[PDB]
């Protein structure tokens, strides 16, 4: 029963303000202070302040002085924190978690993601990955998709409906020059090429778009 | 009101024997009577048997030397049958070393029962430690002496009989009959036992361990589930049914989850008729056990002891007192819930602890009882109250209490512990008291003094003193003198026909203060006058009469004030003795002082 | 009231209560306040001078305000608050005061398991051996100084509780079933912060047997209570863990005995073993009553499915006690103990001292959610976790003059050692 | 104020093996107190940190016997008895005594595995993406272990480093291999001034690189 419940992922533009919250079920909130820390891709995790719900009790990592602000919400049981003027540093996960001067972050919630960018919504461009010659190193041959130009994070791949996944790797979207780029290959068995149909599904929700490039050879 | 805690009677018997811990009226006929002391912890010459307990008989009339042991069992223990030395022969059969002999002491008639509840013996079978306790009846004054054991039976352990100690409480019915509490019969479900004279003498033959006793009464055997109940802890008799065969109450004080209950079993055939249960958890209701009429009705009313009761002061804080219910029965049956309840003042005093019918101890037509604390009192040594008996059920107030006018030992008095009261020792028709305190071995004989109630009228005819109108003289001078009368009613049921009274008249009383006294007697000139009087049973209001003068002074200050007369009475506490050394008493409720003015126009 | 002939000297018309006046020069002379000082009645005459409220001592409840990092010394934190008030009183002038109670996060706790080791624990025994080591990183989730201790009972050795054949004084239970001779109470192992030493002692405790079911706890109950060195209490939360599958034995049962002189309430340790079972009688409830509360000893019951009627009831006659259902092999102790803890921590109740002869005594209690108390409930505050701040309005009146000194009681929650003085002073004279 | 090192940042260990695994401190977390306030946490991927141990030494609810903690006043190490797949992740320790609350840099815990070789395949930018005005060049380097391999790309003989772009996948759930994209980005019109593009992967299940390419005019 002991839960907190984050809200959702968040895009913002460099320089505007955000407001996340946390939301705690289980247990008597004024007798926990909330703690707030931040996980950037390649920082770990950094512990930002925490709050006690009953009274304005604040404690600031300095870092982050007038950069967040935490506030609580009594009467609905939600933990509050303001992220502002900002920028690609902001652009993180974050977490809250329980804290007792004696038992420290025991419970977390779901995470908080904050992407910061000058990038409006955009689809994916869908490329076919055949290959250049007929050149495989066993029984096996690989064939791929490219997933470029789109705006935001989220992207699915899947290789005809869903009924191969077996030898398939979708890898790591990454920063193209404000937009995303990732791939994905799918090793199968010589025989099945092209004699069978290979497609790949690339869903891109945030900007509704179903996209299927069948990969035909050369 | 009426017991003689002034200077009562001490007995006392070996020490650290526990003389006192049981205590009986003993009478073979008519008047040979003596007062039976159970003591449990007692060495006796029993062929070697640690302190297996005695019981001591003390001869009432003054003697040389006081009390000496009832001889009922000289002999050791028994050996076994079943190898008396064949190969390694050698053992007892039953075991008397440390079996508590005197712990319940009772007579009816020229029989007397006395019990062992932790006489322990090995059966004849397989080597036990079961502790069935045993009775020792002697009959016909001491004709014939009889062991009892109802419980040392054909079932042996805990499960069956084992463990019964039968005789751990004990009454005689009208008739005789012998009633035992077994606390612990079938895994301490608790059983009462019970037989006539008769069948236990018709089945008595010690070259057999087991005695099978026809016509035995037994409570039955129940299922697991009342395991640990200790049916029998106390036991009580009276006529609680309609017939005209004694009843049983018995003690069932971890009964119901710990709350107690009472039993009221049929005389008859040891059927359930009535239960009463406790208010509070561990209280050890039915730990005591009494059953007497104190209304008027000539109907048996139930007396319960629960004296781990555990109160709340205003303040809040708890605290162990004891508490006595009173279940008054009428006709219609036995109410339910109870009549009245008592509660002890004393933390750890516990009042619940032992109850005796004191029969009719003022002689006033009610049958009044007593309840000991012993713990109660300033310094822990002990306490009995008496309750008197009313119309409308037993007194909520106590008419007097006793305590031991001895200094605190280093141990426990346990003063009141146990009682034996409604008895009459001594010549007076007064019922007296013998108060048990076994930790000091000590036994107290209470006597029921007679009593005396007397009023007193005082009238004063010319209430106005008028300083001018002299109509009387003494010297030359005239003075103005006043009517002072006084009258006198006595009466008292086992009293002498004549009652010697001293009579004290004091004139300007709350001028006590050394200054001027305004009013003096024309006999003597003087303010205060002494006197004797012999008052009649139930003569006439025996009244004097005596002239008063105010002083011939226009020279005393005072002219304001009144002038306060006080007439106070009390027993002429002299030449007074008659069949046995004992003075009578005033019946506390009636003014033995009154109070009246004159004034000075 | 004083409608009724009642006049009297000097400090008795002023010593009649509240309305009773007398001006210094119809119905009654000295009766009101606004039917008396109504005819004729300057306000420089009158003498009605009264009863104060003075806060002699109030260190503020802890606050939580430095933070999660801070972590508060023991004998820093302040729960009640006042903790030395000093009231005047006059005879019939209710003079109240309000108290406030913080439950703080973190207190030391000394626990003491106390078991059951008659045949009937048999399987009990075997699944504890590891209860020391999962118990203490249990109750650290709770507390950063925790200690514990354990001790075991079975029976008063005496007839008829026990069987005292020679050879079942040896071995009570039957021919194969090992089992040590019977005792009163042992004291395994006093209180200590390392539970590895608890594991290897309760695994080195051998199993005993008796003869009658309830069983004689209450003889250690009282002895872990009353020896204070020997067990190892700290003055700090003080928790006993009695756990058992049978009834018990309290004071009247001894007679069967012939134990019939009162348990003392006095320790009676040698070589932590009780060596008065024989000689004293168990406790009656009572006893118990007064020696656990009066050495802050907050009882668990840990007792099984078949005697959960039996011990709800003892629970409701110990104040500051909790009971919860054990397991066939106590497979559920450590839940039941962190169960029973967090009723315990949850609720406060006010507990007042001696008063004299004529002083009487009112609580109300304002609790969470508006949930208030009157009576009995105004010295009762529950559903109180960690950080809340209650209030308890206490009112104290005297009925006339007692002594002419003070009576310097104290009023303490059932557990805490933090008390709160309340001086009284008695106003008997004129001016 | 207060630094916490994590010295390793990952370790392999064979499922079955123990792990120590270290976190040291610029001031000692010894309170008066005789607690030592030292948090460990464990995050899987995916998921949020997850409570371990609470005061240098002590066990959170629900975390088997396998985990245990010790140290001195600023040498601390976490032991796990045998490692499984479900223990692998970032295992972070906290010093929650000074303000502000420090986290050491986490250490990466993965299983060990037989050695593997990629297999390195390389595709052309498509008609589609030619259309549009951009190249593409895509390789990808499947199935090996250690998770340590290095790319170059080349263009007609040279090596090159502008417009390449590499992702990484985690460690695999069902064989624990790791998989790398590698994908080279130029505008159409540099792409067809240049005749080969070749991809070099240099892991060390061999000495010689693993080499695939890519013939703009072979036909
Ligand atoms: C005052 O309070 C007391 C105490 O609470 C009350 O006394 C109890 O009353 C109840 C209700 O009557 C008793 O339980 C019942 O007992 C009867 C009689 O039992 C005897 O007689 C049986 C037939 O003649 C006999 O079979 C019994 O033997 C059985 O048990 C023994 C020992 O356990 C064993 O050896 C055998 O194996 C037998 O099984 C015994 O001698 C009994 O017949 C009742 O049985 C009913 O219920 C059971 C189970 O629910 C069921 O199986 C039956 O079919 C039947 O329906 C019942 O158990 C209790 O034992 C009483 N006495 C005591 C001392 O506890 C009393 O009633 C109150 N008085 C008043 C006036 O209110
Ligand atoms: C006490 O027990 C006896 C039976 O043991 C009951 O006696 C019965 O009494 C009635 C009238 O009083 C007779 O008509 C019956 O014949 C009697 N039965 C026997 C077997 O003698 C008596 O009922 C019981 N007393 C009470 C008050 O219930
Ligand atoms: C009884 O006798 C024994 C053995 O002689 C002795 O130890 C004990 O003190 C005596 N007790 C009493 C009460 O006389
Ligand atoms: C009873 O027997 C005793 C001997 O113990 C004897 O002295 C006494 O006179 C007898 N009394 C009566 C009343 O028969
Ligand atoms: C036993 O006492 C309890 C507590 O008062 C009561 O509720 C119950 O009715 C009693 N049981 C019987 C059979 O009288
Ligand atoms: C009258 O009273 C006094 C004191 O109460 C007392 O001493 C005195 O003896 C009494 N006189 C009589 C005759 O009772
Ligand atoms: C706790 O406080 C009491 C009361 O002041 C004191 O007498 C006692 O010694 C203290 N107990 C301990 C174990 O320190
Ligand atoms: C309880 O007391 C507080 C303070 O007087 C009040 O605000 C609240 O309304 C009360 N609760 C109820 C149910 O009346
Ligand atoms: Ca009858
Ligand atoms: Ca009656
Ligand atoms: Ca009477
Ligand atoms: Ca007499
Ligand atoms: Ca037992
Ligand atoms: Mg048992």
């Amino acid at each position: 029963q002991v839960h907190l419940q984050q809200s959702g992922a968040e895009l913002m533009k460099p320089g505007a303000s955000v407001k996340i919250s946390c939301k705690a079920t289980g247990y008597t909130f004024t007798s926990y202070w909330i703690e707030w820390v931040k996980q950037r891709p390649g920082h770990g995790l950094e512990w930002l302040g925490e709050i006690l719900p009953g009274s304005g009790y604040i404690h600031y990592n300095e870092k982050f002085k007038g950069k967040a602000t935490f506030t609580t919400d009594t009467s609905s049981n939600t933990a509050y924190m303001q992220l502002s003027s900002l920028t690609s540093e902001d652009s993180a996960v974050y977490y809250c978690s329980r804290a007792l001067a004696l038992y420290a972050m025991d419970y977390w919630g779901q995470g908080t993601s904050v992407t910061v960018s000058s990038a409006k919504t955009t689809p994916p461009s869908v490329y076919p990955l055949a290959p250049g010659s007929a050149a495989q190193t066993n029984s096996m041959v690989t064939l791929g998709c490219l997933v470029k130009g789109y705006f935001p994070e989220p992207v699915t791949v899947t290789w005809n409906s869903g009924s191969l996944s077996s030898g398939v790797h979708t890898f790591p979207a990454v920063l193209q020059s404000d937009l995303y780029t990732l791939s994905s290959s799918v090793t199968v068995p010589s025989s099945t090429w092209p004699s069978e149909t290979v497609t790949c599904n690339v869903a891109h929700p945030a900007s509704s778009t179903k996209v299927d490039k069948k990969i035909v050879p050369r | 009101f009426n017991l003689d805690a002034e200077a009562p009677a001490v007995l006392s018997g070996p020490p650290g024997s526990f003389f006192g811990f049981s205590v009986e009226f003993y009478r073979p006929g008519t008047d040979g009577v003596s007062v039976l002391v159970g003591a449990p912890k007692a060495n006796t010459s029993q062929p070697g048997v640690l302190q297996g307990g005695a019981v001591y008989l003390c001869p009432w009339g003054a003697s040389p030397t006081q009390c000496t042991p009832i001889e009922f069992d000289s002999k050791g223990s028994r050996l076994l049958e079943s190898s008396l030395s064949s190969s390694e022969g050698e053992e007892p059969v039953e075991y008397k070393s440390l079996q508590w002999f005197g712990a319940t002491v009772r007579a009816h008639g020229s029989s007397i029962l006395a019990c062992a509840p932790l006489y322990s013996w090995r059966t004849e079978k397989e080597p036990l430690s079961d502790p069935v306790g045993t009775c020792y009846l002697s009959t016909d004054n001491f004709t014939r002496i009889l062991e009892y054991a109802p419980c040392r039976s054909d079932f042996s352990w805990a499960a069956g009989q084992g463990y019964c100690q039968g005789g751990f409480s004990a009454e005689f019915t009208k008739t005789g009959r012998v009633v035992l509490g077994g606390p612990g019969s079938y895994f301490w479900q608790g059983q009462i036992l019970s037989a006539t004279q008769e069948q236990i003498a018709e089945s008595y033959y010690p070259e057999y361990l087991i005695n099978l006793v026809q016509g035995q009464l037994q409570t039955r055997q129940a299922s697991s589930i009342y395991d640990d109940s200790y049916l029998g802890y106390s036991v009580a008799v009276g006529e609680f049914s309609g017939d005209d065969t004694e009843d049983f109450v018995a003690g069932v004080p971890k009964g119901n989850l710990t709350y107690g209950y009472v039993t009221i079993l049929n005389g008859s055939d040891i059927r359930s008729l009535y239960n009463f249960s406790g208010e509070q958890m561990a209280s050890y209701f039915g730990y005591a056990v009494a059953a007497t009429d104190v209304n008027g009705d000539g109907l048996d009313d139930l007396l319960v002891g629960a004296p781990l009761l555990m109160d709340r002061t205003p303040d809040g804080r708890p605290q162990e007192v004891g508490r006595v219910y009173v279940y008054l029965q009428h006709p219609a049956g036995i109410e339910p819930t109870p009549t009245l309840t008592l509660t002890g003042h004393d933390e750890f005093g516990r009042f619940g602890s032992s109850l005796t019918p004191l029969g009719d101890l003022d002689q006033d037509g009610y049958n009044d009882v007593a309840i000991g604390a012993p713990f109660g009192g300033e310094t822990q040594q002990g306490v009995v109250f008496v309750f008197p008996g009313g119309p409308g059920g037993l007194g909520s107030k106590p008419s007097q209490v006793l305590q031991p006018l001895w200094a605190a030992s280093h141990t426990p008095d346990f003063f009141g512990s146990a009682l034996r009261g409604g008895r009459d020792l001594d010549g007076n028709g007064y019922p007296d008291l013998i108060v048990g305190s076994f930790g000091v071995d000590k036994a107290v004989v209470y006597r029921g003094r007679p009593i005396v109630s007397a009023s007193a009228s005082l009238t004063i005819f010319p209430a106005m003193f008028n300083p001018e109108e002299r109509s009387c003289s003494l010297e030359g001078n005239p003075v103005a003198c006043i009517n002072l009368s006084f009258c006198l009613n006595a009466s008292g049921k086992h009293v002498a026909d004549s009652i010697g009274f001293t009579v004290e008249l004091q004139l300007d009383w709350q001028k006590q203060k050394g200054g001027v006294r305004r009013a003096l007697f024309l006999a003597s000139r003087q303010a205060t006058l002494t006197q004797t009087l012999l008052i009649q049973n139930g003569a006439r209001e025996d009244c004097r009469e005596m002239k008063i003068y105010l002083r011939n002074e226009s020279e005393f200050r005072d002219k304001l004030s009144p002038i306060h007369i006080a007439l106070n009475f009390s027993l002429d506490p002299q030449a007074p003795v008659d069949s046995h050394g004992l003075r009578p008493a005033l019946h506390y409720q009636s003014k033995s002082r009154i109070e009246d003015k004159a004034q000075i126009l | 009231r004083c409608l009724k002939a009642n006049a009297k000297s000097c400090g008795e018309c002023i010593q009649a209560g509240p309305n009773c006046g007398w001006c210094t020069n119809t119905s009654a002379r000295c009766d009101d306040l606004e039917a008396l000082k109504k005819k004729g009645c300057p306000p420089d005459d009158i003498e009605n001078p009264r009863g104060s409220k003075d806060i002699k001592k109030n260190k503020n409840v802890t606050n939580r305000s430095k933070g999660t990092a801070e972590k508060l010394k023991p004998e820093d934190i302040h729960q009640i608050q006042p903790q030395q008030l000093v009231l005047r009183l006059r005879s019939g002038e209710p003079q109240t005061f309000t108290l406030k109670f913080k439950r703080a996060e973190d207190y030391p706790i000394d626990l003491y398991y106390l078991m059951d080791l008659s045949y009937s624990m048999k399987d009990d025994l075997e699944n504890v051996k590891s209860l020391g080591t999962d118990l203490m990183n249990e109750m650290r989730r709770i507390t950063s100084d925790f200690r514990i201790g354990f001790g075991s009972f079975v029976e008063k050795t005496v007839m008829p509780y026990i069987s005292t054949t020679p050879a079942k004084l040896r071995n009570p239970c039957t021919s194969e079933q090992n089992c040590t001779t019977p005792f009163s109470y042992k004291n395994v192992l006093s209180l200590t912060n390392k539970g590895e030493v608890f594991n290897e002692l309760v695994g080195k405790q051998r199993i005993s047997g008796n003869l009658d079911s309830p069983e004689g706890g209450f003889d250690a109950i009282m002895q872990v209570a009353v020896c204070g060195s020997l067990i190892g209490w700290r003055n700090v939360t003080r928790l006993l863990v009695f756990s058992t599958d049978a009834g018990f034995h309290f004071a009247g049962d001894g007679k069967l005995g012939g134990i019939v002189l009162p348990n003392d309430g006095q320790c009676h340790l040698e070589n932590n073993m009780y060596t008065m079972s024989h000689y004293y009688d168990y406790p009656s409830i009572a006893h118990l009553v007064q020696k656990l509360s009066e050495n802050n000893i907050q009882t668990i019951f840990a007792v099984t499915e078949e005697f959960q009627p039996v011990y709800k009831e003892l629970k409701n006659l110990i104040p500051k006690s909790a009971v919860g259902t054990l397991s066939a092999n106590s497979s559920n102790v450590i839940q039941l103990i962190i169960d029973a803890y967090n009723s315990l921590s949850s609720e406060v109740i006010l507990e007042n001292g001696k008063l004299s002869e004529g002083v009487t005594i009112s609580y109300k209690s304002y609790c969470k959610n508006g949930v208030n108390g009157t009576g009995e409930n105004g010295r009762k505050c529950s559903n109180i976790s960690i950080g809340d701040e209650v209030q308890f309005e206490i009112s104290i009146t005297s009925n006339k003059c007692p002594k002419k000194d003070s009576d310097s009681f104290k009023i303490r929650p059932l557990g805490f050692t933090e008390e709160v003085e309340v001086i009284l002073q008695y106003i008997c004279e004129c001016e | 104020d207060i630094v916490m090192t994590q010295a390793t940042p990952s370790i392999p260990v064979t499922p079955g093996e123990s792990v120590s695994i270290s976190c040291r401190s610029n001031k000692s977390l010894l309170h008066s107190n005789g607690n030592t306030y030292l948090y460990w946490f464990l995050q899987r991927p995916g998921q949020s940190p997850r409570l371990l141990i609470f005061r240098m030494s002590n066990l959170a609810s629900g975390v088997p016997d396998r985990f245990s903690g010790s140290g001195s006043g600023t040498a601390f190490t976490l032991r796990i008895s045998r490692v499984e797949a479900a223990d692998v992740g970032i295992y972070f320790c906290l010093q929650h005594l000074e303000y502000p609350f420090t986290f050491g840099a986490g250490t990466k815990l993965e299983l060990k595995r037989a050695d593997a070789a990629p297999t390195v395949s390389i595709f052309p930018p498509s008609s589609e993406q030619l259309t549009s005005g951009g190249a593409s060049v895509v390789c990808f380097l499947n199935n090996f272990y250690p998770k340590d391999i290095n790319v170059k790309w080349k263009i007609d003989g040279s090596e090159r480093q502008n417009g390449v772009l590499n992702s990484w996948t985690d460690q695999d759930s069902k064989d624990s291999t790791y998989s790398m994209s590698s994908t080279l980005t130029l505008t159409k019109d540099e792409y067809e001034r240049h005749n080969s593009y070749t991809c070099e992967a240099t892991h060390k299940t061999s000495t010689s690189p693993i080499v695939k390419s890519f013939n703009r005019n072979e036909c």
